[PDB]
RNA sequence: UUGACCUCGGAUCAGGUAGGAGGACCCGCUGAACUUAAGCAUAUCAAUAAGCGGAGGAAAAGAAACCAACAGGGAUUGCC
RNA sequence: AAGCUCCUUCGACGAGUCGAGUAGUUUGGGAAUGCUGCUCAAAAUGGGAGGUAAAUUUCUUCUAAAGCUAAAUACCGGCCA
């Protein structure tokens, strides 16, 4: 299966350990700037679409406005205290709403919020 | 759901007069076979026998149709001087003839 | 709310009023040069919704391009060549957008909106000062305008697999043999 | 290159009618041509083919027309033969 | 599939399938009177007034390219006939 | 109410030819006394032959409705009529798409 | 007289051959073949899917057609055929499969375009009441009225309808005459070859009560759906096996 | 007579701006044939090479007229 | 100046653009996979895509023809190491 000019498009990954160090240093840089804050953002629990994977859950893009209000977190403050917000996802079932609301209350219990100035 | 009374009622509303005692064969030109084709088809996956069964059914209708039409006086045979359009173009039938040439050439070249 | 009335009027291009105006204006543009500056948009509603403001730094150049084909068909649009020719004449300006004004049977007429990046009004004002950055030089030449995006096929879905995120880049990605250290 | 006559190639229905076909390997009845009228029709076609291309439109029409009159006379003659044989 | 408790979701402002804006209908009706009619709509108007409703739909489809477009355009021009008679 | 399957005065098949000959070339029937068959199975005969002098006159001064085509129904040349010529004149100039 | 029919008794039949938006090239080839054999029918362009099924009635009322032959495609893969009498008559919905249109170079037959055919029906059409409704609808769609001025004078092909399985098999043959040995008819297939399985019969143009249901129709999507469920079932089986293996490994 | 407005011009007018180079990677246009296989032709090489235009430290894309048929996912990009 | 809450009041969303026909090219992709030229040329409980034999074209999911945006990605060229 080499009917094209494959030799001019061949990528060798000799920088695999070099890029890993670069990625690890970039993660350290984020911790340097956001010193007490985590380097990530809290993300919700979602169910995989297909019937092949619907028995398993994973992480979504951001929290729905309805489940953010049920937790007791204002919309405009959520991206500021380290919570991802997704305005495209709908709940459609109490099961998804309850799981992510409980996730938010667990996040609020562990939070240390400093005065503004 | 098989509403035989409703099905026959629907048929009566759109039925044309096809009775031979008052409607000549030229009007409808439809023939209903006396035997059942599936009774001559033991297995439906047998392509050779299935297509032979359909051909035989159509052959009888064409044979009976010709006899009735010629009795009534409707012309049947296409005259050799009647050139008219067909359902398949000249180019299509030229391709069909060429493929028959190619198969015959391959068969005869193999023997040679 | 005059622009909402103009939007509906521009929808009826074969109406008696619009046909009359387009007939007379087509003759007038034909007496003028192929590329000439228009002091004012002839479709103020269309220019406004494409990003035109009445500031110092916004200009309109209208241009007519010969229509037809090269049986070969140009992969870019007649609107793309109209923008590219106007940009060459006004080499100091940045092409923002363009719109159709008239067709005729020999030509095809467009009005092009251009922004001056070296004007203080544009530089101090946000919403337009992004065009002052050097990464926006000759967008019409690179297919970065609205016409170029349509021609390149930059849409999401299963009907645009081969051409979104770059057609040539996708081909290179699909035709590159990747060999790892631990095979 | 081999002749289509040598190969057992089925005849195809086209704008030119196949007509009533004859079974292979059987008696294809000889239809004799001996009338002066029947010979005239065949002769007109042969002469037209040999002449070929004629630049005059009227002269081309006349060549086609004489074949038409030859066909009409032959059809009339064969019709009269049928009537005489059918009646007498 | 699985049994989950369904939820009632808030109406989406992206829905354009509700009562459309009264102002845009006003603008469309006013502009249509001001602008006039296209040459092909003039043909349809003559056909509808003469009673050739069938020909009106066929001609409109040829110009537009869809049965639904032909139906809407014929209904729209029918209203103009009703109003113009009432206005006169 | 039921439909009456009739051809309105504006259908494509409102006026159908008597020749019962399709889109085939008229090169067939060139050497034949007849031109086509009707729907009853009877052959349509060629009408007549024009004079040679009339053909020369037509060649020198072409008739108004001359088209260069051959009528399938009757092998004589197809000529436009006055009403048809007005229709081509109206369309090619566009001044009057329809009267009144 | 606007009927374009010259006969003692006029059987005025006009057919509207209509296609939906998502038809394939093979489906269109089948439609073009059937339109050629129908001199009293006319072709019609793509029909809106979001519209209503009785909008076909005023569409056919627009063209003075009292028979509708409707081609409906799903997913760009499947074909469904509707036969209807436009104002009020019965309507039957089929699933068309095994399509072999013209221009396939293995038929070797031809016939006049518009010639009146011989309709060959099976004995099954005369017994089952629902097959008798389809027989009449077929006789109207492929009737080619006697005195029609677009038909051809001489008859040279036979259209045959057969019922072998729970399906209707449509074949088209050329009547070839051969001189007898001291004339007999030989048949050659010329045209479209397709199978119709009856789904439903409804009184009314494109609605009304259902008078027949197949109760054995296997949808092509049903075959597809089972294949997807099988792939998911295998994955769930492997996941369950791993969970049981982990539990027994702990034990 | 005077004065506005519109449109079009002059000026070595006051202040600016573009061209060229580079082109490894990037965005477009244009665009082959050797070669491979097959009665032939389409195909393959290749939506590549050559040619033209336009950027940057990255470029391009990008916040659904999307995927899905789910107990649903949720801008773009890249690896498996 | 700003966030929210409530409501006997309102709630504007992109046209020679979709689309139909046709020609060339292109894709694994005639529901035309996409693009371009030409002819015609729209809508507002609208429009696009998809699911569905399930009895009518019900149901699902988005909002095109205006625009900006770092990062993970490429790098035979530039300054070095």
């Amino acid at each position: 299966h080499f009917r094209k000019h494959w030799q001019r498009r061949v990528r060798c990954h000799f920088d695999q350990p070099g890029k890993k160090v670069t990625r690890r240093l970039a993660r350290r840089a984020k911790a340097a700037a956001l010193a007490p804050r985590p380097v990530d953002k809290l993300r919700p629990i979602v169910r995989c679409p297909t019937v092949k994977y619907n028995r398993r859950t994973r992480l979504g893009r951001g929290f729905t406005l309805e489940e953010l209000k049920a937790a007791g977190i204002p919309r405009l403050l959520a991206p500021t205290i380290g919570i991802a917000v997704d305005h495209r996802r709908k709940n459609l079932s109490e099961e998804s709403l309850a799981a992510n609301v409980q996730r938010l209350k667990d996040y609020k219990a562990r939070l240390i919020l400093f005065p503004r100035k | 759901i098989n509403n035989k009374e409703g099905l026959l009622t629907a048929l009566r509303r759109i039925q044309l007069d096809i009775n031979p005692k008052t409607t000549p064969f030229s009007f409808h030109q439809s023939v209903v076979a006396s035997k059942r084709t599936e009774d001559s088809i033991p297995q439906i996956e047998d392509d050779l026998q299935r297509e032979l069964a359909f051909m035989n059914q159509a052959l009888e209708a064409a044979r009976l149709g010709r006899s009735l039409l010629r009795k009534e006086g409707v012309p049947f045979t296409r005259p050799t001087d009647y050139f008219a359009e067909m359902v398949r173009t000249d180019a299509t039938m030229e391709k069909v003839k060429q493929k028959l040439i190619e198969e015959a050439t391959a068969k005869k070249a193999a023997a040679e | 709310g005059a622009l909402k009335y103009l939007e509906e009027l521009s929808k009826k291009k074969q109406s008696d009023v619009v046909r009359f105006l387009l007939r007379v204006r087509c003759w007038e543009y034909r007496q003028l040069n192929v590329i000439h500056r228009a002091s004012r948009p002839s479709r103020p509603d269309k220019a406004r919704r494409l990003g035109y403001k009445a500031k110092q730094g916004y200009v309109i150049y209208r241009v007519r391009v010969r229509r037809g084909g090269r049986q070969l068909k140009y992969q870019r649009s007649l609107r793309a060549t109209a923008e590219e020719r106007v940009g060459r004449r006004c080499s100091n300006l940045r092409v923002l957008n363009s719109y159709w004004v008239n067709q005729d049977s020999t030509y095809k007429y467009y009005e092009v909106i251009l922004v001056d990046p070296n004007h203080k009004a544009i530089r101090r004002d946000p919403r337009i000062n992004w065009i002052c950055n050097p990464v926006h030089k000759h967008r019409e030449c690179r297919g970065l305008t609205s016409t170029g995006k349509k021609s390149r096929g930059l849409n999401k879905g299963h009907r645009f697999n081969k051409t979104r995120a770059g057609r040539r880049k996708t081909w290179k990605r699909h035709n590159t043999l990747s060999l790892w250290r631990y095979r | 290159v081999y002749s289509e006559k040598e190969l057992g190639i089925p005849q195809l229905n086209t704008v030119t009618p196949v007509g009533v076909t004859k079974p292979k390997g059987k008696k294809k009845g000889k239809v004799f041509v001996d009338d002066r009228e029947s010979m005239n029709t065949i002769l007109a076609m042969v002469e037209a083919e040999k002449q070929g291309q004629i630049e005059s439109k009227i002269m081309r029409a006349r060549q086609l027309e004489e074949i038409r009159e030859a066909r009409r006379i032959e059809a009339e003659k064969k019709e009269a033969e049928r009537k005489a044989l059918l009646e007498n | 599939g699985h049994k989950t408790t369904r939820r009632v979701l808030k109406e989406r402002p992206s829905r354009r399938k509700g009562a459309q804006s009264k102002r845009t209908q006003f603008v469309r009706s006013l502009i249509r009177e001001v602008a006039g009619l296209a040459p092909y709509e003039r043909r349809v108007i003559e056909l509808l007034r003469n009673g050739k409703d069938k020909r009106a739909r066929k001609f409109s489809k040829k110009k537009l390219g869809t049965f639904g477009r032909a139906k809407r355009k014929c209904e729209e021009l029918q209203r103009i006939i009703a109003e113009s008679r009432r206005a006169h | 109410d039921e439909i009456d399957p009739v051809y309105d005065s504006d259908d494509t098949d409102y006026n159908v030819p008597v020749n019962t000959i399709g889109n085939i070339p008229l090169s067939f029937y060139d050497s034949y006394p007849h031109i086509g068959y009707d729907i009853n199975g009877k052959k349509i005969m060629r009408p007549a032959t024009g004079d040679a002098l009339q053909n020369l006159l037509d060649s020198i001064e072409v008739p108004e409705g001359w088209t260069g085509l051959t009528d399938p129904n009757t092998g004589k040349p197809l000529n436009l009529s006055r009403d048809e010529l007005e229709l081509i004149r109206k369309v090619q100039q566009g001044l009057i798409p329809d009267d009144v | 007289d606007r009927s374009n029919i010259i006969a003692e008794r006029k059987n005025k039949q006009r057919v509207l051959v209509l296609s939906s938006r998502g038809v394939t090239y093979r489906h269109r080839h089948l439609l073009n073949d059937l339109a050629s054999m129908l001199p009293h029918g006319r072709k019609d362009a793509k029909f809106d899917t979001k519209s209503r099924l009785y909008e076909l009635c005023e569409l056919a009322e627009l063209y003075n057609c009292n028979n509708v032959l409707f081609f409906e495609a799903r997913k760009g893969k499947d074909l469904y055929m509707w036969f209807s009498k436009v104002p009020n008559g019965p309507t039957v919905k089929f699933y068309a499969q095994n399509l072999h249109t013209m221009e396939e170079l293995h038929f070797q037959g031809n016939c006049l375009k518009g010639s009146r055919p011989i309709l060959s029906f099976d004995a099954a059409f005369e017994q089952e009441p629902y097959l008798k409704v389809i027989k009449e609808l077929f006789l109207h769609t492929f009737g080619v009225p006697q005195g029609h001025k677009k038909s051809k004078p001489f008859i040279d092909h036979v259209l045959s309808f057969s019922v072998a399985d729970g399906k209707i098999w449509v074949r088209n043959y050329e009547i070839r005459e051969v001189e007898k040995v001291k004339t007999d008819i030989n048949l050659i297939e010329i045209g479209p070859r397709f199978v119709l399985t009856p789904i439903i019969i409804q009184e009314g143009s494109f609605g009304g009560p259902i008078l027949y249901e197949n109760k054995r129709f296997i949808s092509p999507n049903k075959i597809r759906a089972e294949l997807r469920k099988a792939k998911a079932a295998r994955h769930h089986a492997r996941m369950e096996q791993q969970r049981d293996l982990l539990a027994r490994k702990r034990q």
